[PDB]
DNA sequence: AATACATGCACAGGATGTATATATCTGACACGTGCCTGGAGACTAGGGAGTAATCCCCTTGGCGGTTAAAACGCGGGGGACAGCGCGTACGTGCGTTTAAGCGGTGCTAGAGCTGTCTACGACCAATTGAGCGGCCTCGGCACCGGGATTCTCCAG
DNA sequence: CTGGAGAATCCCGGTGCCGAGGCCGCTCAATTGGTCGTAGACAGCTCTAGCACCGCTTAAACGCACGTACGCGCTGTCCCCCGCGTTTTAACCGCCAAGGGGATTACTCCCTAGTCTCCAGGCACGTGTCAGATATATACATCCTGTGCATGTATT
């Protein structure tokens, strides 16, 4: 064909999983697929800048659960952060038990 | 080697004779050329002592100054009018206030060196190092040679770095911890033969080899049991209240940490953050120095302000006992809010009260003392706060102490107790100290009592 | 005048009025009106409410208890305003 | 021996939607600590989840008010910009295509309103 | 006889002259670190400080009410006066990118 | 005869229906020839991808459009309703672009 | 092919279009120059730390993602452009 | 095995360099470390204090004082133009403001 | 217990500018500092080149690129000069 | 030949830069580790140069509208003027409470040991996610009609 | 003054009507999940001692309150001039199509360069110590406000 492509890795089927999770019969756009797919890979990098410096604040070097909840405490502002907070230790609680 | 006798020099003057054997003691100091601390109980005319010194010195040695002397402002008008009624001779000044008349002073007295003893109190040598760095003092007495405790603080260091001749130290209780304050005492006095606290410590039967390793170079350490026989030793009775309902509540409430109304939430406010030993020292006291124990106040004091801590019943079953008993009554917060709250009780119970509070100017201090030593006096009840009060005065008008709590240090604690016993006392020195179970207040005076027992060891020589 | 047991002064109004006043004139203006020092006080507290929480998030991450100066760096420097000075 | 079992992804593990594997090697790769741990891209993914539902709750609401079957990125603009703390984590954030919340200013409006 | 009070607005310059002439705090200390220990009481209650850490966000907030102080006077000089008022650091705060 | 509005309510119908749309309300072209005019001396030849354009048009567009809502609440806090230049520098002046 | 004055192309009605987006009833004069003068400031700095990226990279071509990483690292990210 | 040179003594430096070289590969910025990047990266840090402590000495030396108080090179750096836009959000403890009075607050009658 | 800083490199650089000038110890805590922030936003700016490149590691280009980033025009001029001498020098010797 | 307001000194006063002593405490420096940095080598893999495919940006051309440009007039907003009054600056007297210096605890930072299970790394399998293609439903567009706000006479 | 009638454009809404980007269905690959073997970051357990809290003491400078008075903020009027609204006239943006070459970009080999790893040693730090820069004090000349009034022109 023509080379195949390059595998540009993306977050577009996670973001329409979610979107058939909620709003189940409303399609999107693909401009705002691109607005979502970049709103993540921004919350993604500022979470784990946040967790890095964090880490290297208390001179360890492994990032786990505990710098992620604080680097989302220190983001995300107020309720939100509760939920995200509530909804990440439910899921890391779930995963553990049912690894 | 000396006088053999209470002297000429002091005019009104009856020395005792164990107050001229000190005397010569201190001037055979003087012959050796040896800075020692006279250290004996109190209420042993130690003031007479140093003002008998000076007043043989001027005298017989044609000194005629400067010496300067250090008290807490609290004993200044009391040693101006020990020097007045005592060695006149000597030209006596005093210094205290603002800036203002300090400098009216310094412009009077201080320049020509016109005068002979200085009485100074702490802070104003604080305040005036740069002044008094500028002259040749042949003495140096400390009245309450316990500021210097540590010797890193200010005054430590600004009292060690005078060039003078002469040192001189006069307290009551010598000791205060283990052996720091003995070696401070001694890195001050005579700084040439002590270089760290290692050697103080090998120095140190080998507690009381080295108590009369002290005791003879440099020490004398007197009770009034050995000179006096005249008096009633002491009279105690370590009487324990009990706690309130009010009491056993706010105790639970303060030992879950979860308590406060004054928001729209159940906080905390910071009372509860390191030191509750102390917070329990205050709940064991009074609720009602913590905020909303009373409720939502017009502020009348009623009897539930006397019946919520038990040393508040005692008290109050107490005060009209004593006064059936029909004398002089002396009680000793260390919290002055626990003073205030004593003020508004006398006040209701309609006392005269003198509040000796440590922040009342010396103005309205000194004529306070003296209506409470007033021939027949009025002033039943007397509050005064332990530090700044029972420091250095003399009140041998009253027989019974009312220790409210003893703090950390038992010699503060004998200080304020002995207050009343100064001189001795035509009637017995009743004690009526109180303390509180279930709390801190049992290991508070527990540790006091091992500190005392320490201490008791090498004060019984 | 006042009865005994004197606790007063609610902890935000303990920030003065003139001191409030000397950092006007250290901002540089001339003339203030009367109602400056309420909202000033709230904007305080709104501002300290932010760095401390961030800094209190920090020291309870490192499982300690006392709040450094370390902390309030990185808290006023994840918000902006690097602090330069206070530790490092 | 089971050399590949029943190859259960952490997705689907951990009752989520979002690539644990890829969040995973996106931390290693990413030049964020030495060692990454376990428990780690679950909550990251997971927090990623939340706020993605979120932002499409919004969205969806003011699209289906809008009477639209898709989200434009009109739809996110006015959907982020109508909540508090998502203008507040995003206060910086311009979006493409985005427009303005609707706000005419109470003086502009004309005298004698009546 | 005719004591010299000085003119409205001659103290106020002299003042502004010297307090940016010099570079101390101006909050009285005590009161700030209670201040701050009864906000850090909120979020959680067993909290000692540094000491040094208050004396830092003591800096912090000194330089950003004299920030706010400062351009609430440009503004209200902007407004033809030389007053400070609350719409004025209410336009401050809306307009530097804050609440 | 010739029925005429009212001078000041088409700027408000304009003010709807600009806030209502989404457009680019520059166009394209001359903001394109802007962009490579003041590229031409830092790199002369240079090639634009031309979502870069679409993306510059974006920002500047985005930037304007803040800067011009936070000059309108400048002119309006100072008594007025139009806008000035001095509204726009006090307003730079706060905000921190301009020092 | 250098081009000259670009700037005074952007129109006045454009301005007013820009304006009015923002809720401005009246615009006085004079206006306008300023507001080129704000814009281009503004696109130069883009320009400029897009332009280093871009020869940091070894290419010809400005791509979108220069134009992103500079409103990035300028505190003005700007999403929809594959970021 | 022979005399050990430090390369900030073979780069004409004053800062040095293994601990910035150290510093990148601990710090996680990249896997790998070029060895011309701690020799650049601590001659832009000298350049920068150079720079920096010029103007401060200046402004210690207007002042009367030999010593170098935090004021002075406070007011070094928001006096010069360039040190102030790479400072524009960093609050230097113990600075002060500089020197500004706007002109409408001077009475001038 | 151990901690390093840049004390005496700034006060040989104060001294190498100024002969007969001393410096605080806040003012060395400042500098301290500052060289702190400034290191780290030159390397956590090489470090996103180097993502964004897709590279790997860290040479003269890519920080040289950052310094002419992060600073305002003359002074990245010359720290750029700067550098660039530096790096002669220790390639050369 | 005394009034009216203005301009300007005089001088009374108050702050303030400055001259000079000096007390100190705190930065400059000297030393004794020791731990980190350098010397020195093996290496492998990440970068570096080459190479063809190809998408993809740049020019050119046309044309058809849609927006910009220019013009008028006027109406309403910006701006100066002025009147007032009350709200804030300033000086002073009391008072309180911060501040520096006390004692006096003990919680908790912080350094060190030490054992494990945490993640790293590697192998091998196998499948989910990116790409390509097709297709058709949501949406943009366009007519067109019916409501919906606005402006002006004009009869209240 | 004034509601309101009614033109009268503006705009919403409805009903087609194309059309072309979501949307889903193969496809096949790089990637990820399972296994397992090492190793060393961190959890957890010591001590320990540093400094943080907490109240008292004592000075003294700032905070609070009040008085007074006046100067600036606010309102209200006028005016004038200058941007808004509309009409008419250009002009150049945009749409469409096509070509052209050029940067780019994914694949290939290869080769130096940073990593890993011992082995030694000397520069950076901690601790201690001391002298001089400056913080403080006091005195005195030197400016800045202020305003009372003498008069410098106007008014009478
Ligand atoms: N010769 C004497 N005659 C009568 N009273 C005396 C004589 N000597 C001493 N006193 C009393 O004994 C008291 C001892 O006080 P003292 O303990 O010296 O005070 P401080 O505790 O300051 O040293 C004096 O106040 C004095 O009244």
């Amino acid at each position: 064909k023509k080379r195949r492509k390059t595998r540009k890795e993306s977050y577009a089927i996670y973001v329409y999983k979610v979107l058939k999770q909620v709003h189940p019969d409303t399609g999107i756009s693909s401009k705002a697929m691109s607005i979502m797919n970049s709103f993540v890979n921004d919350v993604f990098e500022r979470i784990a800048g946040e967790a890095s410096r964090l880490a290297h604040y208390n001179k360890r070097s492994t990032i786990t659960s505990r710098e992620i909840q604080t680097a989302v405490r220190l983001l995300l502002p107020g309720e939100l952060a509760k939920h995200a907070v509530s909804e990440g230790t439910k899921a890391v609680t779930k995963y553990t038990s049912a690894k | 080697t000396r006088f053999e006798d209470s002297p000429s020099y002091v005019k009104w003057g009856k020395l005792r004779d164990y107050q001229v054997r000190g005397l010569n003691w201190l001037i055979s100091l003087y012959e050796n050329g040896i800075n020692g601390i006279l250290a004996d109980e109190m209420g042993l005319g130690k003031t007479l002592q140093t003002i008998s010194l000076l007043g043989y010195m001027k005298h017989y040695r044609n000194i005629p100054g400067p010496h300067m002397v250090l008290v807490p402002k609290s004993t200044l008008h009391n040693w101006m009018s020990e020097f007045k009624r005592w060695v006149p001779t000597l030209r006596s000044v005093c210094l205290i206030g603002d800036k203002e008349q300090r400098a009216a002073f310094v412009r009077d007295v201080l320049l020509p060196g016109e005068w002979d003893v200085c009485v100074t109190s702490y802070e104003m040598l604080i305040k005036e190092k740069s002044v008094f760095k500028k002259f040749n003092w042949r003495y140096l007495v400390i009245d309450e040679a316990h500021r210097i405790k540590n010797e890193k603080s200010k005054l430590s260091e600004i009292v060690r770095e005078f060039k003078t001749t002469n040192r001189l130290l006069l307290t009551g209780t010598p000791l205060q911890n283990n052996l720091h304050e003995l070696w401070s005492l001694l890195n001050f006095l005579l700084p040439d033969v002590f270089n760290s606290a290692d050697d103080f410590d090998s120095w140190f039967q080998k507690l009381v080899e080295r108590l009369h390793m002290v005791l003879r170079p440099f020490l004398l350490r007197r009770i009034k049991a050995d000179v006096e026989k005249s008096l009633p030793p002491k009279k105690e009775v370590k009487i324990y209240v009990g706690l309130s309902k009010m009491q056993r509540e706010w105790y639970t409430r303060i030992l879950m940490k979860d308590i406060d109304i004054l928001n729209s939430a159940g906080k905390m406010d910071k009372m509860r953050l390191l030191n509750i030993l102390m917070q329990l020292r205050k709940c064991c006291n009074h609720p009602y120095l913590f905020d909303g124990a009373e409720p939502g106040p017009p502020y009348t004091t009623d009897m539930h302000l006397v019946t919520n801590s038990g040393k508040m019943v005692v008290l109050d079953k107490l005060l009209p006992k004593l006064k059936e008993q029909g004398s002089r009554v002396l009680i000793f917060s260390q919290m002055t809010r626990v003073l205030d709250i004593l003020e508004d009780y006398c006040m209701w119970r309609n006392y005269e009260y003198c509040r000796l509070d440590g922040q009342t100017p010396h103005d309205e201090r000194q004529d306070s003392i003296n209506a409470y030593n007033e021939p027949n006096s009025t002033k039943f009840v007397f509050m005064l706060s332990t530090r700044a009060g029972g420091l250095g005065i003399n009140l041998a008008t009253a027989d019974v102490v009312i220790l409210y709590d003893s703090d950390w240090n038992p010699q503060v604690d004998l200080q304020a107790m002995d207050r009343a016993h100064r001189i001795g006392q035509t009637k017995t020195v009743r004690v009526f100290r109180f303390i509180t179970d279930n709390t801190v207040e049992e290991r508070i005076v527990e540790r006091a009592e091992m500190k005392l027992r320490l201490d008791s060891i090498v004060i019984q020589q | 005048a006042k009865r005994h047991r004197k606790v007063l002064r609610d902890n935000i109004q303990g920030i003065t009025k003139p001191a409030i006043r000397r950092l006007a004139r250290r901002g540089g203006v001339k003339r203030i009106s009367g109602l400056i020092y309420e909202e000033t006080r709230g904007v305080l507290k709104v501002f300290l409410e932010n760095v401390i929480r961030d800094a209190v998030t920090y020291t309870e991450h490192a499982k300690r208890k006392t709040v450094t100066a370390m902390d309030v760096v990185y808290a006023l420097k994840r918000q902006g305003r690097t602090l330069y000075g206070f530790g490092g | 021996g089971k050399t590949r079992a029943k190859a259960k992804t952490r997705s689907s593990r951990a009752g989520l939607q979002f690539p644990v594997g890829r969040v995973h090697r996106l931390l290693r790769k990413g030049n964020y600590a030495e060692r990454v741990g376990a428990g780690a891209p679950v909550y990251l993914a997971a927090v990623l989840e939340y706020l993605t539902a979120e932002i499409l709750e919004l969205a969806g609401n003011a699209a289906r008010d809008n009477k639209k079957t898709r989200i434009i990125p009109r739809h996110l603009q006015l959907a982020v910009r109508n909540d508090e703390e998502l203008n507040k984590l995003l206060g910086r954030v311009t979006i493409a295509q985005g427009g303005v919340l609707p706000n005419i200013q109470s003086v502009l409006l004309p005298k004698k309103t009546e | 006889k005719k004591p010299h009070r000085y003119r409205p607005g001659t103290v106020a310059l002299r003042e502004i002259r010297r307090y940016q002439k010099s570079t101390e705090l101006l909050i009285r200390k005590l009161p700030f670190q209670r201040l701050v220990r009864e906000i850090a009481q909120d979020f959680k209650t067993d909290l000692r400080f540094q000491s040094s850490a208050v004396m830092a966000l003591q800096e912090a907030s000194e330089a950003y009410l004299v920030a706010l102080f400062e351009d609430t006077n440009l503004c209200a000089i902007h407004a033809k006066r030389v007053t400070i008022m609350p719409k004025d650091i209410q336009l401050a705060r809306r307009i530097r990118g804050e609440r």
